[PDB]
């Protein structure tokens, strides 16, 4: 399928994956396009946070779905 | 002409151009309820031209649950008149006025932006047609208990100069092609990060002069390192070098009318788990306005029949809509939940949407961010008790109390819990002030057995007044905590706030001891650094107390909640580190302005504070020489040489002696070291690959001659000689004419670049003047202060950074931008701060009620420049297991330190305790950073520790005896389980 990953900069990324892929393999593909280690990626989908060890079918991710690469901040 | 001292933190989120467009824009705020005062607060702090209030209703009781400016003795008066002097006090540059009823066409003509809050729809439709047809920015925001909506109509032609708020990215050119669609290749190890459709500009590209200084041209991303440009057929032949600069072009957007968007709605999702809700809530708010036409009042709290009336009305509105907006399925329960909390007015929801609605007003008269197009619906329906069956006849009924707007949603019992809450607020900054304000409106800590502890070490500065509304320009030089408590005690006299001035950390463990965290019910963070966040996180795990974490950065925000025995802690996850400049490309080979600003900040610390601190320790501590000789290589000689320079060599006595030093250090830093660098690397030396050395990230420097008439050369000497004299305590002048006349008589020593070490150190220890030789002399270090335009601090950095930028042909930056990088100022605005704090207190409603399901909590993430709103449930705490027992991050080993006899437990009894009671062969024991026991210990180290008690071992290795306040001890283990192999285990609470 074809999934989207949008960051906190409005940057939308296009990925070519399959429903049998895992969350760990998805984080590996983000590093090959953006350069962010998997330990620094915070992915959100349908109100849930993508954890390692799971698959794209566990969170029910169909075609043309959007993931959100968010961050935590320091100022206050 | 704009006050950079007040808007310092805000000019880094809007810019000078968009700020000037705010200075000439009048805003009208209609409806001064809880939502109306919040919107008007951030607008006045933002610095518009003038704000005008408007309201026809009286200050009822049900309005005090969120309006922080309606006192308990103002009930019955006009809301716009009483809150006018209070709002007019936030910004001394924005005149605030009120109005007493007429919303005529001639009154709206003198405004640019108009905000409609808590106004009937039929009355909003008339204003919407007029404003759109005459070019008046319209914002409509309504809040109904847990629900809320936001609408914008900036006309059908709005120019956007910035559609994302992110700074332009840059990249260095490797090769560009002479094809019809030219192909540009960036340098390796540096991704361009651009997007297809962006516009770039070229500079410093030699061989294609036509491509330089050109205007924006569209690009297509061909990969992580390449992209295409315009036509390159009839262009010159490329050579080498270049730099690509991203440029954002202004684009136009169109908004439909209010009456047209109400028929054809464009939604912006706030909760992606609630994707189909904005469509359903669009029908509920329309039925709520029509409900006021049938019964003349908002629906009663809870109740069955009034909820059934909205369901019957929503079905009629769904049928009378267009066949593309009509929903085939209606959510009956969602509209009935809307009827229950319809008559509610909650401070958090008002603070959240009020922060967003205020931000949309900033976008309207500035065109700086992408606005909401066009509807924004949000609901905090998870704050209600989990499946709990509570009746409205005793609780939700109004009691003519100030909490009627909040009890109508939750209840009197849930209000009595808040009065008995004890919370610890760590910080009184932007987030700290918003939390204290919401604390007063919510009612937490306002009872007999409640307390709010506010601690903060910082004093009120002028820059804090732009977002921390609890402070006034006459509260400068006062403690934030003490002043913020006095402001909250006026918004709610029932609250009980204690204000400390203690910096939370490992040094203040005595004040916030074990007994302090016991009676606490939760902690709310409001910090501006990551070290204090990690420290507060570890303590909330040790004491099992909930923590509400929040952070902002410009238009971005995040909210994370940590519930004991439920979710992971704040430290369980990791964040990317800050931009770390390699020492190589920082000291010798800079390429951007940040490399010289970071260099100029290090020049300030190492040239003024560092030598003075060493001289003072050399003249005070008798064991200073021995301490410096003990540490590292080529570091004793660096520090001992600096002491010799400051004591005898570079020691000034007169002001004229400081001017000569500033001129000598100038030639050494911007001429001598440049010639020394060019001597080791000629301007045309090849690398190992036969490529020019000065290419790409390495810019070829050039020596700089001292011209006394050049102000940049003079601005450096004036700031350097003064800061040099302040270090030794000498009177520094500011006459730039006499110094320049004196500079033409200074002699500069000749410099020729050049192409056992302990023997030089053995002479320095003998040539150093004894402290008894010169009694009385002392130097004074200079702490770096950014927000003071009179200490010559920023005057030095800008002159030091731009002078180095001229060496490496780097475009200089003004003192406003230099203050951002060198001062490491984090941009902040009042709208983002108020937005996240409103989300924080929403989860606070869940902590005081005790939610044990992860479905009820929501971690927030915001970016108001996109605009983005995302929520995700907190991750369950990781569950690990050793053999038959599995443990969580919130689990601990309880070991009673002292025994049946008065003596203390020994190390041998400790190891055998885990072998017999827990079946754990302990192989590594450590307390903090010191290690106590391990399998690879020397035989002698094991003998002198088995029979000694645990406290005697820790005090033996840590070189520090345990204090009298220590009541327990945390131990880390790396043991072997009954399975066979190594395994991780929980920590140990060793109670003395
Ligand atoms: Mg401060
Ligand atoms: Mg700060």
């Amino acid at each position: 399928m074809q999934i989207f990953v949008k960051t906190l900069t409005g940057k939308t990324i296009t990925l070519e994956v399959e429903p049998s892929d895992t969350i760990e393999n998805v984080k590996a593909k983000i590093q090959d396009k953006e350069g962010i280690p998997p330990d620094q990626q915070r992915l959100i989908f349908a109100g849930k946070q993508l954890e390692d060890g799971r698959t794209l079918s566990d969170y029910n991710i169909q075609k043309e779905s959007t993931l959100h690469l968010v961050l935590r901040l320091r100022g206050g | 002409d704009i006050d950079e001292g007040l808007y310092s933190r805000q000019l880094y989120v809007l810019g000078h151009e968009a700020m000037k467009r705010l200075q000439t824009s009048s805003v009208l705020v209609s409806g001064l309820r809880g939502l109306g005062v919040e919107i008007a607060k951030n607008i006045i702090l933002g610095g518009v031209k003038a704000v005008t209030l408007h309201d026809q209703g009286t200050a009822q009781w049900a309005d005090l649950s969120s309006q922080f400016y309606l006192r308990e003795e103002d009930i019955g008066k006009n809301r716009a008149e009483v809150s006018q002097p209070r709002l007019a006090e936030l910004n001394s540059y924005v005149p605030v006025t009120a109005y007493t009823g007429p919303l005529v066409e001639d009154f709206l003509s003198g405004f640019q932006v108009v905000v409609l809050t808590n106004t009937p729809l039929e009355d909003q439709l008339r204003v919407g047609e007029f404003c759109h047809n005459r070019g008046i920015k319209l914002v409509v925001a309504d809040t109904r208990g847990l629900f809320g909506q936001l609408f914008c109509d900036f006309g059908e032609e709005m120019i956007l100069t910035d559609s994302n708020g992110e700074q332009p990215l840059s990249a260095m050119v490797s090769m560009v092609t002479k094809d019809n669609p030219g192909v540009v290749t960036c340098l390796d190890e540096a991704r361009h990060g651009f997007e297809s459709g962006d516009f770039v500009s070229f500079s410093e590209v030699q061989g294609m002069v036509e491509l330089n200084g050109n205007q924006p041209m569209e690009i297509k991303v061909l990969g992580p390192y390449t992209f295409s440009i315009c036509d390159t057929s009839n262009f010159s032949d490329y050579i080498r070098g270049g730099i690509v600069s991203q440029v954002k072009v202004p684009k136009k957007i169109s908004f439909k009318s209010l009456v047209a968007s109400l028929a054809e709605p464009d939604f912006v999702v706030t909760d992606f788990a609630k994707f189909s809700r904005p469509a359903q809530l669009h029908i509920g708010f329309q039925a709520l306005h029509q409900f006021c036409a049938q019964h003349g009042r908002p629906p009663r709290p809870r109740n069955e029949e009034d909820a059934a009336e909205l369901v019957a009305l929503a079905q009629a509105v769904n049928a009378r809509a267009l066949p593309a907006v009509q929903q085939n399925n209606l959510d009956e329960d969602l509209i009935r939940k809307l009827a229950y909390v319809a008559a509610g007015d909650l401070a958090p929801i008002n603070a959240f949407i009020g922060g967003l609605a205020a931000q949309e007003v900033m976008k309207a008269c500035s065109g700086k961010f992408m606005p909401i197009m066009q509807w924004l619906y949000f609901d905090a329906l998870e704050c209600l008790p989990e499946d709990k069956e509570v009746l409205t006849e005793d609780k939700c009924l109004q009691r003519q109390n100030r909490y009627d707007g909040q009890v109508a949603v939750f209840g009197s019992d849930l209000q009595e819990k808040l009065g008995k809450q004890k919370y610890f607020l760590v910080g009184a900054g932007a987030i700290g002030c918003e939390l204290l304000k919401n604390f007063a409106m919510i009612g937490l800590g306002c009872g007999e057995g409640g307390e709010i502890i506010v601690t903060d070490m910082d004093t009120i500065e002028k820059s804090n007044l732009n977002r921390q509304f609890l402070f006034r320009p006459w509260d400068v030089t006062k403690l934030k905590s003490d002043t913020a408590a006095a402001a909250v005690r006026q918004m709610n006299p029932h609250i009980r706030v204690t204000s400390h001035q203690n910096r939370v950390g490992p040094d203040t463990e005595r004040i916030y001891d074990d007994d302090f965290f016991q009676n606490l019910d939760g902690v709310a963070n409001a910090l501006d650094n990551v070290d204090a966040r990690m420290y507060m996180d570890r303590r909330c795990v040790y004491y099992r107390k909930p923590l509400l974490e929040s952070g902002t950065l410009g238009t971005k925000g995040n909210v994370q909640v940590v519930i004991p025995f439920l979710t992971e802690s704040y430290s369980s996850s990791q964040d990317p580190p800050e931009k770390s400049i390699p020492i190589a490309t920082l000291k010798n080979f800079p390429n951007a302005i940040e490399h010289t600003l970071q260099w100029a900040r290090d020049e300030f610390e190492g040239l003024f504070k560092q030598p003075a601190e060493n001289v003072n320790q050399y003249l005070t501590d008798p064991k200073f020489v021995e301490r410096t000789l003990r540490l590292a290589g080529t570091q004793p000689l660096e520090v001992l040489e600096a002491v010799q320079r400051s004591l005898v060599l570079q020691r000034p006595q007169t002001w004229a002696d400081c001017v000569t030093w500033a001129c000598h250090h100038w030639h050494t830093q911007y001429s001598n070291n440049i010639r020394q660098l060019l001597h080791n690397f000629p301007p045309d030396q090849l690398t190992s690959s036969g490529a020019p050395f000065w290419s790409g990230p390495k810019r070829c420097p050039h020596p700089l001659t001292f011209d006394v008439n050049n102000p940049l050369h003079l601005d450096y000497v004036m700031a350097a000689a003064n800061l040099f004299a302040q270090t030794y305590g000498l009177t520094g002048s500011q006459d730039r004419a006499a110094v320049a006349t004196f500079l033409q008589s200074v002699q500069v020593p000749e410099f020729t670049p050049k192409s056992v070490d302990d023997s030089r150190l053995e002479e320095l220890k003998a040539t150093l003047p004894s402290p008894d030789k010169l009694p009385g002399f002392k130097m004074y270090p200079i702490d770096f202060e950014k927000d003071d335009d009179s200490n010559f601090h920023m005057d030095f950095i800008v002159a030091a950074s731009n002078l180095r930028a001229e060496n490496y042909d780097i475009p200089s930056a003004d003192r406003h931008k230099s203050k951002l990088i060198a001062g490491k100022i984090i941009p902040a605005i009042a709208t983002t701060t108020a937005a996240v704090v409103g989300l924080v207190c929403l989860e606070l409603y869940k902590v005081v009620q005790g939610h044990r399901q992860l479905d009820s909590y929501k971690n927030g993430f915001l970016n108001l420049a996109l605009p983005f709103f995302g929520f995700s449930e907190p991750l369950a705490a990781p569950r690990h297991q050793y053999y038959n027992q599995e443990w969580t991050l919130w689990d601990r080993f309880e070991v009673q330190g002292l025994q049946p006899n008065g003596e203390e437990m020994t190390l041998k009894q400790f190891l055998d305790y885990f072998k017999t009671e827990h079946k754990l062969e302990i192989t590594m024991l450590s307390q903090g950073v010191s290690m106590l026991y391990s399998f690879f210990m020397p035989a002698a180290k094991l003998k002198e520790r088995l029979d000694q008690p645990m406290t005697e071992i820790v005090s033996r290795v840590s070189k520090r005896k345990l204090g009298r306040h220590v009541r327990a001890l945390v131990l880390e283990l790396c043991c072997n389980d009954e399975s066979g192999e190594d395994v991780e285990v929980p920590y140990v609470r060793y109670t003395i």
